[PDB]
RNA sequence: CGCUGCUGCAGUUGAAACGCCCGUAGUUGGCCCCCCGCCGCCACGAGGAAACGGGAGCGCUCCAGGCAGGCCCGUUGGCCCCGCCGCGUGGGACCGCGCAGCGGGCGCGGCGCGCCGCCGCCGCAGCCCCGAGGAGAGCGGGCGGGGGCACCGGUACCGGCCGGGGACGGGUGAAACAGGAUGAUCCCGCCGAGACCGCCGGCCGCGCAGGCGCCUGCCAAGACCGCCUCUGUCAAUCAAGGGCGAAGGCCGGGGGCUAGAAGGCGAUCAGACACCACCGUAUUCCCGGCCGUAAACGGUGCCGCCCCGCGGCCGGCGCGCGCGUCCCGCCGGCCGCCCAGGGAAACCGGGAGGCUCCGGGCUCUGGGGGGAGUAUGGCCGCAAGGCUGAAACUUGAAGGCAUU
């Protein structure tokens, strides 16, 4: 153990509070979710929590979480 | 209860000195 | 000076608990200050458990249990031996003699 | 809240000396905390210190050597006049010899040897011995 | 501009009377001229012609009421009675 | 913690270190700044500008995709809410409190809580006036706060 | 826990003037109800003539008759209760025949087995006490 | 005498954190722009009586003194202190505050400008620190005896009624007083009345405290968590002021099952108008108010920072993993033990730590023990009482914690 405070340690970081590691960060990505119905992706939020509509489609694809959004209908996560 | 007794005490001569007060003024 | 840290009563993230009342001496005890003894004794004596059996016409009769739960004060329970004056080390043993 | 950003800073620092922890993270950066670390690095009471930039207020990763002994501020800054510096240090400080007072001065944040050879006096930040 | 600080309309009877009776009367005589809003045209210019007579000023309807208040406490409870068991039939 | 109750939560939301549009944005500031306008058109409440952007469209951020924060870029175009969102919805929540308590006199604990909700309004408002965004004379008056919603 | 801000030496001000009043010194020095209260009324001394003679006994556990007597101060026309110091002193001072009467030393506070007597005789007649019982001047 | 505490006091238990919450005055407010104006600030000057207090030099014989002296600076008697909150100069770190577009040309305005007007005039990067492990607002998700109202179930208690059966029941520690052939007690059916919600029920949870547990709805909430949502310091603590506040009490309406201040009885005892038995009024319960207090306690104000391990529980969320109400975190809460450290010690250790090595901000309270929370005056309440609150006078201890 020679590691230090100003260099901190990649993967522990993500298991400190995000408010409380060396710099501040989002713990939330955007994902590429494929709808079954659109061969292209669509962008969407990890922990969206408003409705999220599939291009081409009527009906929500995003079930509201307390923390990350689940995804009603087949998808594909493909996170970028 | 002593203490409590004391100012169950305290407050009965308080009121008759209303009182003795009250018959003047 | 403070004999005991809990104050003698599990009373923690409250300002009031119901009241309970103490079965020998009918007094008004807190819920956390009571002593909450729960007992399963069979109905009759185990003296004369066997010879019920017996006498019983109903084959595979079991013995009713009695499940009660004994709440008493300080006073009606330290008099009942239902818990015992401690030394100070000991009164700090939590884990339930046998 | 948090008025004082060196107050936290110092008692940080020797709350991790007191542990005998090499390196402490101090969570608000100002520029008054790194002009006192600094006459500190120029003591030779600290070791090196780098200010981490969160774009809000910084933070400072401040390195120890087990040389420092106390570091605080006196609050509210009182002004000195140049006569009562001496005063100050046969209280605040061990030995006229040993220690340093922090005082914002026109000139600049400086010592109280510094600003007495200038011979002018100013607010006290605080006080490292 | 406060013209009495305790007594309210109750000046009326000056010191004759009690203290007691006056302040009963103070509570039932600020209810019997106060004006309630009118359960049909929302407007509160109910004033109470008689003893149980209550008449909007405006809406020109007029309610069956408690003697000194539009509607009695005992009244409002039986409305919610019935209402509810009616309810309850169909 | 917070103001008016013991509470001492932490939960924040922490923006990105770097103020960059995303890899993903296809977005012109131009096109992100037309959905603002369309979406407070139909009435959505800044926030929730801010959030139908970060889901149904990609921007994370929109001050990183645009040059502005949401609120100076509805000012500009002049369809900025005339008292601020933050102001409106808790004199919402004082009107709820005091239509609840028409019908609830005992409700002592909704009272307590129709204090507080209406400190944090005159609070509020005392800095918006003194931040020369709300009208000097605007003081909030329990009897005409619900006609002033609309 | 004290306040400490650069412009709160109001607050200090008024906190040292307020809280200086619980300290009974302060009080039996500033108050001022002493200063009526006294018989000697801040005097260093005060003369008197005595009215009677008194002996008065010592508080337990002590067993002993101290001897006083009762002076009506000149300059107030108010009793007081003053010891006669040293032995057979008493013998010296006759009634009515004028005492200077200073206090015990304990600032106004009642001293020794004896309870009460704040005050003591220090010259009789014009005559120091002390020299009458050295035998330097007669009666 | 750090027993008045600015330096520099104390408030878990010795004296002492206001029962709680909001909140104005007041005090206090994170970070940020070098270079500019105002402020305070520090330095240095001017100018304003000496004496005094220092203090240069001088042997009144020393000395307290005095300004003398000795062929001597033009012999001296210098110089400082007049807190001087004012003024002048310099600095500009800290400390607060700063709203306007600028610039060119007309223009040299009526002896040089400046204001003002006037043209886009074409010069100008013309104009937004940021997004606090500050605060508020939102969205989503669960969370809990949080709150109001209506509804409703269940026994038990007590009263009534039908039957049955027969003699003693009650009550105690032992009795006794009442209860009974007008059939008690006991058993069962049934009915009325009001209270109350068991076991589950807790080192559970919620609430600002006081407090909060039947069913079924209705209504409005709140913390917490998650978040690349919005705002941009909106904050902290708080005299006065507002609201809340167990129980008992009081004032009107009701209601009245139980228990039960008073009262009455039967015992006890030396006495007993106490404890215990028995009967029972106010009360207990609801609605609309008063009251404004509790050992309202964590006997520990509030907001903020850091601090050492080891476990338990509760709520939300994330990570692996077959995959489990696992595991490892994270955040908020409630806790137990405790390393230092602190303390007179008990103990605290999520502080009572980081403190004679003493200074983050704010409010409140105490200053030996009585007298005395008395007196008097005020305010408040219908009253009971609340709140504010002496002195004379007395006394040498009162008190804390620990050891025997």
């Amino acid at each position: 153990m020679n590691v230090d405070l100003l260099y901190p340690d990649p993967v522990e970081e993500q298991r400190k509070h995000k408010l409380k590691r060396l710099v501040q960060g989002p713990n939330s990505y955007f994902l590429e979710i494929k709808c079954a119905g659109c061969q292209d992706i669509v962008v969407v939020y990890s922990h969206a929590n408003t409705p999220v509509f599939c291009p081409g489609c009527t009906s929500q694809i995003s079930i509201p979480t307390g923390g990350k959004c689940a995804f009603t209908s087949q998808v594909e996560r493909y996170r970028q | 209860m002593r203490a409590k007794w004391a100012k169950k005490r305290m407050r009965k001569l308080k009121r008759k000195r209303r009182h003795m007060k009250a018959r003047s003024k | 000076p403070v004999k005991r840290r809990n104050n003698g009563r599990s009373k923690y993230n409250c300002g009031h608990t119901n009241i309970v009342r103490c079965q020998n001496c009918h007094r008004c005890v807190p819920k956390d200050k009571v002593i909450k003894r729960f007992t399963i004794r069979n109905i009759v004596d185990n003296t004369i458990a066997d010879d019920v059996l017996n006498a019983c016409v109903i084959q595979g009769f079991a013995i009713p249990k009695l499940y009660n739960k004994v709440q008493y004060c300080v006073s009606c329970s330290i008099h009942n031996h239902i818990v015992r004056v401690r030394s100070r080390e000991d009164r700090k043993i939590r884990t339930p003699p046998k | 809240v948090r008025i004082n950003v060196l107050r936290d800073a110092l008692k940080s620092i020797c709350n991790a000396q007191r542990i005998g922890k090499k390196q402490v993270i101090v969570r608000p950066s100002s520029k008054v905390i790194i002009e006192f670390l600094q006459l500190m690095q120029k003591n030779g009471y600290i070791s090196d210190f780098a200010v981490v930039d969160n774009h809000r207020s910084n933070r400072i990763v401040v390195n120890l050597i087990g040389r420092l002994n106390k570091a605080g501020v006196i609050s509210p800054r009182f002004d000195i006049p140049a006569n009562d510096i001496e005063k100050w240090v046969v209280n605040l400080l061990p030995s006229r010899l040993f220690g340093h007072i922090i005082l914002t001065t026109s000139q600049g944040i400086m010592d109280h040897i510094e600003a007495q050879h200038r011979q002018i006096g100013g607010k006290v930040i605080g006080y490292f011995y | 501009a406060k013209r009495t600080k305790k007594v309210g309309l109750t000046g009326k009877y000056g010191t004759r009377y009690g203290r007691a009776a006056r302040k009963q009367l103070l509570k039932i005589e600020t209810s019997q001229k106060a004006k309630y809003t009118c359960p049909f045209c929302a407007k509160d210019k109910v004033r109470r012609t008689a003893c149980g007579i209550w008449t909007c000023r405006s809406c020109s309807k007029t309610m069956a009421g408690g003697a000194y208040s539009l509607h009695t406490e005992p009244a409002n409870a039986a409305r919610a009675t019935i209402r509810r068991l009616r309810l309850a039939r169909e | 913690g917070r103001m008016h109750s013991k509470g001492k939560g932490i939960s924040r939301s922490a923006i990105p270190y770097t103020r960059a549009p995303a890899p993903w944005n296809k977005y012109t500031p131009e096109d992100v700044c037309e959905q603002i306008c369309k979406l407070a058109k139909k009435g959505t409440p800044p926030s929730r500008i801010g959030l139908i952007l970060r889901d149904q469209f990609a921007i994370g951020q929109v001050k990183n995709v645009t040059g502005s924060k949401i609120v100076r870029i509805l000012k500009a175009k002049g369809l900025a809410p005339e008292i601020p969102e933050d102001l409106y919805c808790m004199i919402k929540k004082a009107v709820a409190i005091r239509k609840h308590l028409e019908r609830s006199r005992r409700d002592k604990d909704s009272k307590f809580r129709l204090i507080l909700v209406e400190s944090r309004i005159h609070r509020l408002a005392r800095y918006y006036r003194q931040a020369r965004r709300l009208p000097p004379t605007f003081r909030y008056k329990s009897d005409q706060a619900a006609a002033l919603l609309a | 826990s004290k306040t400490s801000g650069l412009y709160t030496a109001r607050k200090l001000r008024t906190v040292r003037r307020v809280n200086r009043w619980a300290d009974k010194k302060y009080r039996k020095a500033h108050l001022g109800t002493w200063l009526k209260a006294n018989p000697l009324e801040g005097a260093c001394m005060a003369r008197g003539i005595v009215t009677q003679k008194i002996g008065i006994s010592a508080k337990q556990p002590n067993s002993a008759v101290r001897k006083a007597v009762r002076v009506q101060l000149t300059k107030n026309s108010k009793k007081i209760t003053a010891f006669v110091p040293r032995d057979g002193s008493i013998t010296y001072i006759d009634n009515n025949d004028e005492v200077l009467v200073a206090g015990f030393g304990r600032a106004g506070r009642a001293v020794g087995d004896i309870p009460g007597c704040r005050f003591k005789v220090i010259k009789v007649a014009g005559i120091g006490l002390l020299a009458l019982f050295l035998r330097k001047r007669e009666k």
